[PDB]
Formats: C-alpha cells, sequence, structure tokens
C-alpha cells in the first residue's frame, strides 16, 4: 500500500511518430513569384535608366 | 575455370559492401561441385566431417539444382541472401581445403594434465 | 517577475516567489539578500529555508519556528555538556 | 578585468567533466558574472581521476600558464585519490603535482557545489589584490 | 588495425639459441645507433656515452641466462622498450627511470657495515 | 520442412531485398522543381526558422547564489552524526558503516566506558575519498549517520576536508529539523 | 507483497533457488567415448550389471580410443546421437529464435527516400 | 523450451567434438553457455572452423581475456568469446598458457582481435605469437609488472610525486598515509552453498548397468 | 588570371554607354573566349583533390 | 618515397601520420584514464563492487549498472520480481534517451552545429532530475542492486515521467528538423566512415554501427532480458555503412525509447521491487529491528555479504553505445575472483584505422562521434 501505480484507465497515447506538417508552397510557385518580382524590378530599373539618360540630355 | 563469389560494385542490396551478383546459380553449383570433389578426394571415409559436409552440400545443391527463381530458394535454404550464400559456400570450400592439410580426424596430439580443467568444486 | 512576499527569515532576507504554476521550467522562488555588498558573495541562509528553495519542503516555515530552532540548539548545548560530564 | 571575467582552462578528464558542462548547460549558466567553460588564462580546474600516465601532462599544462595562477580541484577523485585511492595506477590527488587553492568535494559534486567553490575562489583572488 | 606502427616487428619465437643471439645482436645495434636521438628527444642533462654505457650494462644484466624461452621473452620486452623509446611515447620523466643513480646524491649515510644498517634498523 | 543444415528458420524476411535506387528519370519532381530547392536553399531557411522560433520564448536559466535547483528528500551531501532527543550520541560503535564503505573512508576507534554502553573515541571520514553511495546511511541499525542535503561546503585545504567526530556532530547539530523531516518523509520507502 | 512473508506456510527451502543451482556438465575426451559405446540413461547398450562395470572400467582407464569409437560406431549411432536423424549436422542453437518483420508503409518511422528501415 | 534448448546445445557440442577429434579436448555447458576446451597449439584450426563452417559461423570476436589460477602448472587460461550474428548464438573457447610459453594469435582471422590481444597481454603477460604491434596498452609506459596477476599487490610498487629539485615528477617506492585493510579475512567458516542439482539431459550421462 | 580579367572588365563598365552595340559585342566575345578556358579547367577536374579510400571494388575471383 | 609527418591530434591522445590532407595510417593512444577498476573489484564484495560500473561509461550509467547486476543474478540463480523488471526496463530506456541525447548533440557539435548541444542539455537536465528524485546523487545512481532494485519509486514520479514524455516528442522533432534535411549536415556525412557488412563483424562491432551496415541484430530482441520481452518494440537498421546512417538510427532510437517509456508507464503492475529473500539483499529497517533473524541477516549481509555459487558467466546486453558484456568468475566466496567488462567503445576505437583510411582530416572528426567514444569505456 502507498506505492505509486498507473491510473486504472491508463494514460492517453503520446506522440512518437514524426510530426512534419508541410508548410512550404510548391517550388514552381516560388519560382513564378521570383521571376515575377525580378521582371518587375527590371522594368523599374531600365525605366529609370532611360529617364536618367533623358535628364543627362537636358543637362 | 574461375568463379566470382562477391561483387563489390553494382546495384545495392540491404547489406552494404555486398552488391547484386549476376548469375548466382551457376557460380553456386560449380562451387558446390568443387566442395564435393575436394572432400571425396582428400578426406578418409570414416570421418564425421566429410560425411556431414557431403550430405550438407548435397541437400543444399539439390535445392539450387531443382528450383529456379531467386527468392524461393533463398527461403528454402533458410540462410541468408544468395550473394551471401555464395560467399559462405566459398568459405566452407576454403575450409574443406584447409582441413585436408590440417587433418582433424586423428587422435588428439596434446593431452591435458590431470590437474588442469579443475576450477572450484 | 511578479513578486510575492512569502517569507521574512531570522537573518533579515526577504524570500520572494513569483510567476507560479503557469510554466514548468519557470524558476519560482528567489531571495533578495538586502545586502548588495560590493563583490561579496556570502550569505548565511538558515538551513530550514534552503529546503524550501529546493522544492523539497512545500509547507512554509515561520519566523518563530526559526528562533525556536536556534533556542533548541543552544539548550541542547547545555544538555550535551551535562551528558559528557 | 581579471575579476569580472574568468576563463578557466578546464582539465575535465572524467565523470566530473560533464557536471562542469552542466554549468555550460542552460540551467546553471553562470553566464551573468562571466564564467564560460567553453573551449592561456591564469586558472585551470582538475576534475576527475588523475592517473599514473598523466601526471607529467598535468604538470606540463600547469607550467605554460601566466604567472598569477590558481587551480581548483573538482571532485573526489582529483583530491586525495578518492574512489580509486588504493589502485596501482593513480595519483592520490593532484596535491602531489600542482598546488591547489580550493577543493570542491563530492564524487559527482553538483554544479551547485562547483559554482560555490568558484565564488569562494573569487573571494580569495580579490583579497589577494596582486 | 591492418598496418602496424613504425618500428614494430611481428613477435615471433625462435627455436634455436643462435638465431636469438643474432636477433639480440641486431637489437643492441639498434639501441646503440639510436642513442644520439634520445639525448635530443628527451632533453637529458648528460652525455651520449652515458646512454651507451647504460644500454651496455642493461644487457650485462642478462648475459648468463640459460633457458631459451626466458631469453625469448627478454628479447620481446627489449624490443617493446626500443619501440617506445625511439618514438615520443615515453616522456622525459619515464626515460629517467633508467638513470636514478646519476641525477642526484640523496645525502650522507649510505650504510655499508652492519652497524650503519643497524643504527636505523636496516632503513 | 527440414532446413539445409547450416541454416535455420531465421531466413531473410519477406522484402529484405531492397529495390534498386531509382535513377534521375524515375523521379517524381521536375528538374526545375528540384533546382528551385537546390539554388534557393529550401531547407536551410527551415532550420533558420526553427532557431528563430527559439529566439522568442522564455529561457530555462536560473540564478544560482539566490536559487537552488529542484532536489529530492533522498538526496545526499555532507555527512552528519545524529543524536537522540534528550541529548545522546546514537553511534553505538557497532562497526557496520566501516565494513561496507566501497572506498574505505570510515575509520572508527571504539572504546567502552564503565557504564556498559558503547561509543566511539574517534570517528573519522576522509572526504577526499568518500564517494557518496549512501551505503553508510543504509547500514547503521540505529540511524546514527545520515547524508544531509548540503552541498555548499567547498573548502580551501585538505586538512579541513578530514572530518573527525566533532565536525560531524556539529553537522548533526545544525541540520536536524530538515534532516528529521527528510528521514521521516523517506521512512515509508526504506 | 504478502505471499512471500506469510506466517503459516513458508518453509525457506521451497522458494529456495540459490542452492538448487545447476552444475557445469563438463565432458572429457573419454566420457564421450563412454556415451558412444556404453550408451546412455535414455538408450543403454549394457546388460550384465556385474560385467557392466568391468566393460565401463577399461574405457574409464583408457582402453579404447575415440577415433576407434567412431570407427566402431554403427550408422544408427552416428545418425542418432552424433548427427541429426536426417544425417545433417546440427544448427548452432539459439534460445528464443527471432523472426523479423519489415514495416514498410506509413507505419514506418522514415518514408521512402530516407535509407533507414524500421524492421520489427 | 529452455530444458529442450539446453539439451539441444549439449548435442550440438557433442557434434563439434566428433567433427574435430584431434583438437578439441573437452566441452562443458552451464546454462545456455558453451565452452570449448582446446589446446594452445590447437587454437588456429578450431577458430577457422568456427569462422568458416556454415553450421558454425561465428564471424565476430567479441572479447577475449585471460584468468590466472596460480595453483596450476599452466598458469593462465586464455578464453575467447564469439557471436554468430546469423544463428544468434554464442560460443566460448578456452586454452592455456604459462607465463613464458605462448598461445598463437587469431588476428590473422579476426580483425578486431589484435587490440584485445594486447590488452590481455598488458594485464597478464600472455604472449600472442604471430602478432604485429604486441606491446603494452592502458598502463604506464615505463610500468614494470603485470597488474591483473596474483603476485602483484593492490597498490602496486611505485608512486608519483613532483620533486622540486630535479624539476620533474619522480617515481618512488610505495608509501601510504592509510594502509589498505582487506576485510576478506573474516569470511564464512561454514560452506555457503550446497553442491546443487544437475541440468544434464538423460541422454548424455553414462548408463548404469542393468 | 580570373582576378585580372575583372580589371580588364573594369574599363568597359564605366564606358558602357559610349560603346553602344559595338563594344558590347567585343566584350561578349572577350568573355566567350574566357569561358572556354573556364570550361577547360572544369572539364579537367582541376581543383578537386583526390584520395585513396576506395578498395577498387574488384570481385573475388577463385582458382 | 612518401614522407608522412606526425601530429599529436574526454582525455585522448591520438597519433596521425599525414601526407598532406590524407590520413595514411592512424594510431590512437589510450590509457591516460586507466585507473585499474578491473583489479579493484576482486577485493570488494558484490554489494561494494556495484559502484565500479557507474564509474565506467558514465554517460549511460544505469545500463552499465544493469549488466553487472544481470551477470550476478545469472550466477546467483535468483530472480528479480516483476515490478523490478518493468522498473529496470524503463530506467534503462530513459538512460538510452540520455545517452543518445548526449551522443547525437555532441557529434553535432564536433561537426559544428552549435544549437542542438545547448538544446539537448536542457532536456538532459529534466532526465537528471528523474535520476535525482530516485537515487540520491545525480549522474551516479547505484539504483539497480544485484538482488533487484534498491528501493521503491516516489509517490508522484510516474506522473512526471508521463508529463515529460508528452512534450519530448515535439522537442525532439524540433532538434531533428534542422539537422536531418540540412545540406551541410548531409554533405559532411554521407560517404564518411563506411563499414562493409563482413568487416562490421571481423572488427567486433555492435549496436548502432553493426545495425548501420544492414545486419539486423540486437540483444533486446534477439536474446531478450528484463521485460523487454513483454513490451512492444521495433528496431531501426540502415542500408549504407556510412556515418549518416548511424546518425539516422540514433534519431530513430529516440522515438523507440519514448514508445517504451509510455508502454512502461501504462503497463506497470504492483509488486515487490526487491527479491523475496534476505540472504542476498537487506531487510527493511522496519523489521530489521523487531525480528531477531532479520537483525542477524542484516549484520551478515553487511559485514560479509552474500555468497555466490561457483561458476563463470558472460552476460551481454545492449548499451546504447553497443554490446556491453561483463565476464565474471565466481570463486564461491563473496568477493568475485575475476570480472572483466567488454567496453563497447573498445572495439569501436580499435576499428578506427581500418575505417578512417583515405579520409580528409575533418573527415576524421565526424567519424569519431558515431563510434561514440566516451573513454570511461576504452580505458577502464
Ligand atoms: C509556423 C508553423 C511552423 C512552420 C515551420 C516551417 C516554416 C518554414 C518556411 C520557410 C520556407 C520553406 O521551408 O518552404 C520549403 C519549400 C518546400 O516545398 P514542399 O512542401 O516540398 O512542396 C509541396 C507543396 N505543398 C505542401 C503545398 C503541397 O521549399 C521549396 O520548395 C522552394 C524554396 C523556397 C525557399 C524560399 C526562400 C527565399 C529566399 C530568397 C529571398
Ligand atoms: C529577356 C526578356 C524577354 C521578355 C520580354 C517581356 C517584357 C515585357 C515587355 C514590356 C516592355 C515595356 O513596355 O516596358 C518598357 C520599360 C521602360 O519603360 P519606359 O521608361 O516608360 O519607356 C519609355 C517609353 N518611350 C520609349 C515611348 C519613350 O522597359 C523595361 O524595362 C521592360 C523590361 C521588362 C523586364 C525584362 C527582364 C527579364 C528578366 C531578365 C533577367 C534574366
Ligand atoms: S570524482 Fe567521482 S564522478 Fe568525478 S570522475 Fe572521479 S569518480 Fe567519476
Ligand atoms: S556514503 Fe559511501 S563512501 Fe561515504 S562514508 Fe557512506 S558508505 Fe562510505
Ligand atoms: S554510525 Fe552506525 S555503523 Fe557506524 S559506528 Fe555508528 S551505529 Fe555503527
Amino acid at each position: 500500500v502507498g506505492q505509486d501505480l498507473p491510473p486504472v484507465g491508463g494514460y492517453e497515447p503520446v506522440q512518437w511518430r514524426r510530426n512534419l506538417p508541410a508548410r512550404g508552397f510548391r517550388p514552381l510557385v516560388y519560382l513564378a513569384a521570383l521571376c515575377g518580382i525580378c521582371g518587375y524590378g527590371f522594368y523599374r530599373a531600365l525605366g529609370g535608366i532611360q529617364e536618367r539618360r533623358e535628364l543627362k540630355r537636358e543637362k | 575455370q574461375s568463379v566470382l563469389v562477391q561483387m563489390r560494385e553494382g546495384t545495392p542490396i540491404g547489406l552494404t559492401g555486398i552488391y547484386q551478383h549476376p548469375n548466382p546459380r551457376p557460380a553456386l553449383i560449380a562451387l558446390y561441385e568443387a566442395t564435393l570433389k575436394e572432400l571425396q578426394d582428400k578426406h578418409p571415409k570414416d570421418s564425421v566431417y566429410r560425411q556431414s559436409i557431403e550430405n550438407l552440400t548435397a541437400h543444399r545443391k539439390q535445392i539450387v539444382e531443382d528450383n529456379e527463381v531467386s527468392e524461393v530458394i533463398e527461403n528454402k535454404i533458410g540462410a541468408g541472401l544468395i550473394e551471401e550464400v555464395v560467399i559462405q559456400a566459398h568459405e566452407e570450400l576454403e575450409l574443406a581445403k584447409k582441413m585436408s592439410e590440417w587433418k582433424p580426424w586423428e587422435e588428439l596430439e596434446e593431452k591435458p594434465l590431470e590437474d588442469q580443467w579443475v576450477y572450484f568444486n | 517577475k511578479s513578486k510575492y512576499f512569502v517569507g521574512y527569515d531570522l537573518d533579515g532576507n526577504s524570500y520572494w516567489e513569483f510567476k507560479n504554476v503557469n510554466n514548468p521550467g519557470r524558476y519560482r522562488r528567489i531571495v533578495e539578500p538586502a545586502k548588495p555588498d560590493l563583490s561579496l558573495v556570502d550569505h548565511k541562509i538558515p538551513p530550514q529555508w534552503v529546503q524550501w528553495l529546493r522544492f523539497t519542503r512545500p509547507h512554509h516555515p515561520t519566523l518563530e519556528e526559526l528562533i525556536a530552532d536556534k533556542q533548541r540548539q543552544e539548550l541542547l548545548q547545555a544538555k550535551i555538556a551535562a551528558y559528557e560530564a | 578585468a581579471r575579476q569580472g571575467s574568468f576563463w578557466p582552462v578546464t582539465f575535465g578528464l572524467a565523470c566530473c567533466a560533464v557536471e562542469m558542462m552542466h554549468v555550460s548547460a542552460p540551467r546553471y549558466d553562470q553566464d551573468r558574472l562571466g564564467i564560460i567553460f567553453r573551449a592561456q588564462s591564469d586558472i585551470m580546474i582538475v576534475a576527475g581521476t588523475l592517473t599514473n600516465k598523466m601526471a607529467p601532462v598535468l604538470r606540463q599544462v600547469y607550467d605554460q600558464m601566466p604567472e598569477p595562477r590558481w587551480v581548483i580541484s573538482m571532485g573526489s577523485c582529483a583530491n586525495g585519490g578518492g574512489y580509486y585511492h588504493f589502485s596501482y595506477s593513480v595519483v592520490r590527488g593532484c596535491d602531489r603535482i600542482v598546488p591547489v587553492d580550493v577543493y570542491v568535494p563530492g564524487c559527482p559534486p553538483t554544479s551547485e557545489a562547483l559554482m560555490y567553490g568558484v565564488f569562494q575562489l573569487q573571494r580569495k583572488m580579490r583579497n589577494t589584490k596582486i | 588495425a591492418i598496418i602496424a606502427t613504425a618500428f614494430a616487428e611481428t613477435v615471433k619465437f625462435s627455436g634455436s639459441k643462435q638465431e636469438l643471439q643474432k636477433r639480440t645482436l641486431a637489437l643492441y645495434r639498434q639501441f646503440l645507433r639510436g642513442a644520439p636521438t634520445f639525448a635530443d628527444l628527451y632533453e637529458v642533462q648528460f652525455s651520449i656515452p652515458t646512454i651507451r654505457t647504460k644500454i651496455r650494462q642493461e644487457f650485462e644484466r642478462h648475459r648468463f641466462v640459460d633457458d631459451l624461452s626466458i631469453q625469448n621473452v627478454l628479447y620481446a620486452k627489449g624490443h617493446m622498450e626500443y619501440q617506445e623509446c625511439i618514438n615520443f611515447w615515453k616522456q622525459q620523466a619515464q626515460f629517467l627511470k633508467y638513470f636514478p643513480e646519476e641525477d642526484d646524491i640523496q645525502g650522507r649515510h649510505q650504510p655499508s657495515n652492519f652497524v650503519d644498517k643497524f643504527l636505523k634498523n636496516r632503513a | 520442412n527440414i532446413y539445409a543444415g547450416g541454416s535455420a528458420a531465421a531466413a531473410p524476411p519477406a522484402g529484405f531485398r531492397i529495390h534498386r535506387p531509382a535513377t534521375w528519370e524515375e523521379s517524381e519532381e521536375g528538374a526545375l522543381s528540384k533546382a528551385t530547392k537546390y539554388f534557393l536553399l529550401a531547407e536551410m531557411f527551415r532550420g533558420l526558422y526553427v532557431v528563430l522560433e527559439q529566439f522568442f520564448r522564455a529561457p530555462y536559466t536560473i540564478y544560482y547564489p539566490f536559487e537552488k535547483g529542484p532536489v529530492s528528500p533522498r538526496f545526499r551531501g555532507e555527512h552528519a552524526l545524529r543524536r537522540y532527543p534528550s541529548g545522546e550520541e546514537r553511534c553505538i560503535a557497532c562497526k557496520l558503516c566501516e565494513a561496507i564503505c566501497p572506498a574505505l573512508a570510515i575509520t572508527i576507534d571504539a572504546e567502552e566506558r564503565i557504564d556498559g554502553s558503547r561509543r566511539t573515541t574517534k570517528y573519522d571520514i576522509d572526504m577526499t575519498k568518500c564517494i557518496y553511495c549512501g551505503y553508510c546511511q543504509e547500514s547503521c541499525p540505529v540511524d546514527a549517520i545520515v547524508e544531509t542535503p548540503n552541498v555548499e561546503y567547498a573548502t580551501e585545504t585538505r586538512e579541513e576536508l578530514l572530518y573527525n567526530k566533532e565536525k560531524l556532530l556539529a553537522n548533526g547539530d545544525k541540520w536536524e529539523l530538515e534532516l528529521q523531516y527528510a528521514l521521516d518523509a523517506d521512512a515509508p520507502y526504506r | 507483497s504478502y505471499p512471500t512473508n506469510d506466517i503459516a506456510e513458508n518453509p525457506y527451502w521451497k522458494r529456495d533457488h540459490r542452492r538448487a543451482y545447476p552444475q557445469t556438465a563438463f565432458f572429457d575426451q573419454k566420457t564421450v567415448t563412454g556415451l558412444l559405446e556404453l550408451g546412455s540413461e535414455a538408450t543403454p547398450r549394457i546388460a550384465d550389471g556385474e560385467a557392466g562395470t568391468k566393460a565401463l572400467a577399461n574405457i574409464a582407464n583408457g582402453g579404447v580410443s575415440f577415433t576407434q569409437a567412431l570407427g566402431k560406431s554403427s550408422k544408427d549411432v552416428i545418425y542418432g546421437e552424433v548427427l541429426t536423424v536426417n544425417g545433417l549436422p546440427p544448427v548452432a542453437p539459439t534460445l528464443a529464435p527471432k523472426q523479423w518483420k519489415i514495416i514498410e508503409g506509413e507505419a514506418a518511422i522514415y518514408p521512402k527516400g530516407y535509407p533507414c528501415r524500421t524492421f520489427h | 523450451r529452455y530444458l529442450q534448448h539446453v539439451s539441444d546445445l549439449h548435442q550440438y557440442a557433442k557434434y563439434i567434438m566428433a567433427a574435430l577429434p584431434k583438437y578439441i579436448q573437452g566441452f562443458s555447458v552451464w546454462k545456455d553457455e558453451l565452452t570449448l576446451h582446446v589446446a594452445p597449439s590447437a587454437v588456429i584450426p578450431v577458430t577457422t572452423f568456427l569462422r568458416d563452417n556454415t553450421s558454425t559461423q561465428y564471424k565476430s570476436i567479441i572479447d577475449i581475456t585471460a584468468v590466472d589460477y596460480p595453483s596450476r602448472e599452466n598458469r593462465f587460461e586464455v578464453v575467447y568469446n564469439f557471436l554468430s550474428v546469423r544463428h544468434n548464438s554464442r560460443i566460448r573457447l578456452k586454452t592455456y598458457a604459462t607465463e613464458v610459453t605462448p598461445v598463437p594469435s587469431i588476428t590473422c582471422l579476426y580483425e578486431g582481435a589484435n587490440w584485445f590481444e594486447r590488452e590481455a597481454y598488458d594485464m597478464y603477460g600472455v604472449f600472442f605469437e604471430g602478432h604485429p604491434d604486441l606491446r603494452r596498452i592502458m598502463t604506464d609506459y615505463g610500468f614494470e609488472g603485470h597488474p591483473l596477476r596474483k603476485d602483484f599487490p593492490l597498490t602496486g610498487y611505485t608512486e608519483v610525486r613532483w620533486d622540486e629539485e630535479k624539476r620533474r615528477v619522480v617515481y618512488e617506492p610505495l608509501e601510504l598515509t592509510q594502509a589498505f585493510r582487506n576485510f576478506s579475512a573474516g569470511s564464512t567458516a561454514w560452506e555457503p552453498v550446497g553442491p546443487g542439482r544437475d541440468d544434464r539431459p538423460d541422454s548424455f550421462k553414462l548408463p548404469t548397468p542393468k | 588570371p580570373f582576378d585580372l580579367e575583372i580589371s580588364t572588365l573594369l574599363p568597359y563598365v564605366m564606358s558602357i554607354y559610349l560603346v553602344s552595340n559595338y563594344g558590347f559585342t567585343i566584350v561578349l566575345l572577350f568573355l566567350l573566349i574566357l569561358i572556354i578556358g573556364f570550361v577547360y579547367e572544369i572539364n579537367t577536374n582541376a581543383l578537386k583533390i583526390n584520395k585513396h579510400n576506395k578498395p577498387n571494388t574488384d570481385s573475388l575471383i577463385y582458382k | 618515397r612518401i614522407r608522412a609527418f606526425t601530429i599529436n591530434f574526454g582525455v585522448l591522445r591520438l597519433i596521425l601520420e599525414l601526407s598532406g590532407e590524407e590520413i595514411i595510417r592512424s594510431d590512437p593512444h589510450v590509457g591516460l584514464l586507466h585507473r585499474g577498476t578491473e583489479k579493484l573489484i576482486e577485493y570488494k564484495t558484490y554489494m561494494q563492487a556495484l559502484p565500479y560500473f557507474d564509474r565506467l561509461d558514465y554517460v549511460s550509467m544505469m545500463t552499465n549498472e544493469q549488466v553487472f547486476s544481470l551477470a550476478v543474478e545469472k550466477l546467483l540463480n535468483v530472480e528479480v520480481p516483476l515490478r523490478g523488471k518493468y522498473i529496470r526496463t524503463m530506467f534503462g530506456e530513459i538512460t538510452r534517451v540520455l545517452n543518445h541525447l548526449m551522443s547525437v548533440c555532441s557529434h553535432a557539435m564536433d561537426v559544428g552545429a552549435l544549437t542542438p548541444f545547448l538544446w539537448g542539455f536542457e532536456e538532459r537536465e529534466k532526465l537528471m532530475e528523474f535520476y535525482e528524485r530516485v537515487s540520491g546523487a545525480r549522474l551516479h545512481a547505484a539504483y539497480v542492486r544485484p538482488g533487484g532494485v534498491s528501493q521503491d519509486l516516489p509517490a508522484g514520479l510516474l506522473d512526471d515521467i508521463y508529463m515529460w514524455a508528452t512534450q519530448f516528442g515535439d522537442r525532439l522533432d524540433e532538434i531533428e528538423e534542422l539537422l536531418t534535411d540540412n545540406r551541410i549536415w548531409k554533405l559532411r556525412t554521407v560517404n564518411i566512415g563506411t563499414v562493409t557488412a563482413q568487416d562490421a563483424l571481423n572488427l567486433g562491432l555492435s549496436g548502432p554501427m553493426l545495425r548501420g551496415s544492414g545486419i539486423p541484430f540486437d540483444i533486446r530482441k534477439n536474446a531478450p532480458y528484463d521485460a523487454y520481452d513483454k513490451v512492444d518494440f521495433d528496431v531501426p537498421v540502415g542500408m549504407n555503412g556510412d556515418c549518416y546512417d548511424r546518425y539516422l538510427i540514433r534519431m530513430a532510437e529516440f522515438r523507440q525509447s519514448l514508445r517504451i517509456i509510455e508502454q512502461c508507464c501504462n503497463d506497470m503492475p504492483a509488486g515487490a521491487v526487491k527479491v523475496e529473500d534476505f540472504k542476498i539483499n537487506s531487510p527493511p529497517r522496519n523489521l530489521m529491528k523487531e525480528d531477531m533473524e532479520a537483525l542477524i541477516h542484516h549484520f551478515l549481509l553487511y559485514t560479509k555479504g552474500y555468497s555466490v555459487p561457483p561458476g563463470e558467466t558472460y552476460t551481454a546486453i545492449e548499451a546504447p553505445k553497443g554490446e556491453m558484456g561483463v565476464y565474471v568468475v565466481s570463486d564461491g566466496s563473496e568477493r568475485p575472483y575475476k570480472c572483466k567488462i567488454r567496453a563497447p567503445g573498445f572495439a569501436h576505437l580499435g576499428a578506427f584505422d581500418h575505417i578512417a583510411r583515405g579520409h580528409f582530416l575533418p573527415d576524421a572528426v565526424a567519424i569519431i562521434g558515431t563510434m561514440d567514444l566516451v573513454f570511461g569505456e576504452v580505458d577502464r
């Protein structure tokens, strides 16, 4: 009497498997977003280059 | 003729260092026939050693000679994989060749003293 | 930290506990030394409370119990000298 | 500067070396005053049983230290031999080799006791004022 | 461990005394040839001739050993000692185990007669 | 059946022949999809994110000189020779703690007085060589030596570390009420 | 628990296992010749209880040899008590034999692509 | 099961002796443990047979050691331990060797064995003829003696201390501050255990006549 | 020679506007002549350091 | 002529002969922590010879305690009770969790990953609390006696072992996430330290390294003991002989041991924890006094000890390092006549220069931490 025992119903089962919920998007989706953000950046950059050339003409 | 018993390059199987053996059954049965020929030529017919290894490789060779596919004979042998079975048949063959010169069927040459295998009784 | 007072000892130290049963790895019981003496690292902590710091003694000890402990040791000294005689 | 930063070249060589790494563990950090046991300073710590083979190696490590030097002896195998005191291949404490200033007794002396030994040793170092 | 260490040899036991004599001969040649290395290596105080006369007098100690297999173990132990000494495995405090009488005179009163033994009851 | 000999029912299991490793062309993902993971370091940022998650939570660290970690009642630290109530030394020179010690730290000198009762002239523990097994607590029939749960007693000399009878009776004097509390809480399980 | 320290019926010698210990079955070169020629307490080959001990004692003194005992042995002796009953050598025996599963599907602890399998 | 299994182990070892009568002197079993009793010039062929047969393929040296009984003329007995990881079986091999005569080394067969052989060398002084890198391991380099040997005392012969004069550690004969006190003197004077029953199967003990 | 083509590339990057459509093609051809020496060194495995850890994977041949 | 220079690469000296970067031969010294623990136990009784086994291989101490207290039990012909078997099973499995939690996160530090060592220590501290609440001291629990298990569990311990086992799955998946997929981790370790399946045997290797190479063998499932029979358990065994697969098997053994801890909490019965008789272990101090005979038995078990039948045994179990056996020879007296350990790392470091040939010099560091050298083992 007095020693420790498990409960009469038993404990709930613990998690011993691997928990790796997928959280990345598809790689082609990231690449499409990368190509989009690059191409918009090159749009703005070469537009700035042409505008700076016209200002150099004015000066 | 020569025989190859263990490929160390090829496609991998579960044991590393051991790769898949092409045509294991002719290698297997020729290695067996070498075992049978050696122990019939060189060991004298009283001795227990050649009797059981003769019966052993005969019953082992019967399974190889009488069934075709890979997985069913490697279950019917009951030892390991067929690459590994070729290796241990090669190994028992080299053993049977060392036993013809080490000659185990004699009487024992080094008798123990009477007060030696006495521990605490 | 969200301090509580949960003791004043014999020596003069304040025995404070904070951020209780929320967190397993939370350190729960601390002492203010009341003596920030420069580079000095000795503090005479009485032996009854050391166990309360160590999660072995759940019940709170009182100050009168400490002074009765010290009086017990002093009275025991007269008893041990009488027995050695 | 020597007070507020203290970098013992640790000689953790047996059982007590992990208890020393329990200071470097997230519970008993001693990150705050500034002892870091992760690794040419002026203190070493002998912690574990000092065998017959190693007594020249221990003294040679103790020799190439800067001159205002100290050493503390952690454990019971490192002061007076300990559990292995009657063995043939053991030095009965590093008092035969190095001059030690504080002893931390205990066979696995808890990080509690080791750190308290370090505080006692810091008091000794400050009262020196070399 | 496939390969051995540098100066090692496979320990192998001769059946004759003359082959053992040839092996101990080659062995003394190896010690005596490596004797200039030990003074540089272990940083001794003293001269190479004292190392050489010690190697000589340590083979004087076992000159009159009759039994073949005791000569055999004695050769194997000597080769192990050469092996440790020619590398840096021994240190300079175990190399000087070999010279206790040279380094320092301990003091007065080395007892010779029974009286000097007996005044400190055989020490 | 009968097995071959040299051979048992421990055959290789069904499926221990592992398949050929698939080539580049028996792969489910495209080379562009694989190269997006290859160049943009897909799992590097994952492990970066894990350590950043650990940056924003509340650490495990505790103050030593003002808080001691969690301890059991059966813990062992410096020794103490107990006493009876109404003042009596309780070590009856019975010599069991000396005979059990796996490092031979105990040394006891025993002498008997006119009274017929038994005590110790000289009690001694060498603490350079006590190893804290607690067998000395387990062997004494009258419960006269214990392990107080103190560990903060690091000394500066070895002669301080040789505990005689007087030091251990002082340790039994100081630690008494927590000692009695720990032994009374331990006492069902012994 | 209580059935070990009951007060009615506990002789110490029934629950005693330190004294009822086995002994090392040591077998000489010669007692195996005795097993091959005298027989066994399962299958004896000895009659004439007075001349039994006389037939025992020369083997106990070194009368016959073991290679002679193997040459004089019948095929029933050799296939009964030296070899197995099918003429095979015995397998190196194991106490509790272990048959292996291989867990493969989603109950595995590593999916396909990691090289660790999870046998059972 | 277990009674049947120990009776099976008996029969396997009877077969092992009958297959090699020139080399195997004895076998003894005690509770699912098999010991093979082998002469010292008989080591190498028995170990090849234990490595190489398909019934008998042990493949893997686990641990080897010596044990001295000084009361026998051949002092040390050198015991080998093997593990067939195929057949899930253990086997043990004992030979003998005096202080001065050898036993031959199985490091030609078993690759792990050489480190074990020089360990048992330093602890016991037992020789392994045919062994590259036989020398001491896990003792002092200048150490004189073999420690795990009954004439060698507990605390040994020497001790280490720093001499100030020579500015080096020195090796000195033994002096203790507390002498060792063995309490083996004071053992029981009654026999502590009985003889005990046997686990021999009925098939392998000698028949009584009639 | 790979640090030093960079400084041969430094005068073009400042004057990229003037040499329109023509200094372009000269720089492209310059770089395309350098890429074939680059693919020389990466075809020849020039920087890779090798060791002897392989057992050469020769099958065990008997008799 | 190739000229190789020599360098002096716990406490361990290791000679390396280098031709540039390549190791052409390697020669580990050992012995600087040999303190003679095999000879000392011949002069101590078994009750006194018990702490000599958490002295050696100190990281996983209860398993090293267990192998001696199993060889003794087999040589005694006694039987630990049922509660004793489950209790020693689950403490051996939290000991496995601790040993892999050190070994994995120390191979990770030697390779270079600095976060898991720190994270691992916090988890370890919870386990050292689990030892501290059961025996007195942390890191040296003598808690498994030869007769059985020294004393009963605390009142509320099994609940805290469940409370730890719930969170530990997530806190293990977290440290796993940044090493398993990591390219630097995978790159530095896929072709390093490969061991063929035939040479995994001839080197005398065992445990996670024999199971690295493909061979399905472990003493828990092959020749079971101590209610590892009665508890469900899978075993992981890798394909290639490299150092990544030894890492990967360790990562799997964390999960398998968490599974065992949960099953041992749920399937725990009520019973005596020590063996029933008192001619081999001590009476309770309740009735050591009141009974005359128990007083007698107490005094004789401590002044003398219990006596053991004459014989020899080699009992081997699976330490998390590998197969650890102990070979004890009983006189029939109360002191063992001779008793040798098979330290598992002894043949792991003996197998070094067959494995570490032709590798780089930082390829001689990742190969160390999966042959798992603690050096309480290798010298001893
Ligand atoms: C390789 C590319 C092939 C694909 C081409 C498709 C582009 C869509 C066409 C839109 C053109 C437009 O309308 O944008 C014009 C802008 C500048 O605008 P502005 O200053 O207002 O012009 C002045 C108006 N005047 C002339 C009438 C006065 O120029 C750009 O920077 C657009 C470039 C798009 C980015 C392409 C980069 C692709 C990534 C390459 C890196 C690997
Ligand atoms: S002092 Fe104690 S715990 Fe520390 S190494 Fe020595 S025996 Fe091990
Ligand atoms: S705790 Fe152990 S070593 Fe210390 S005095 Fe008690 S029995 Fe001896
Ligand atoms: S402490 Fe206990 S064992 Fe020691 S002398 Fe006193 S009563 Fe005896």
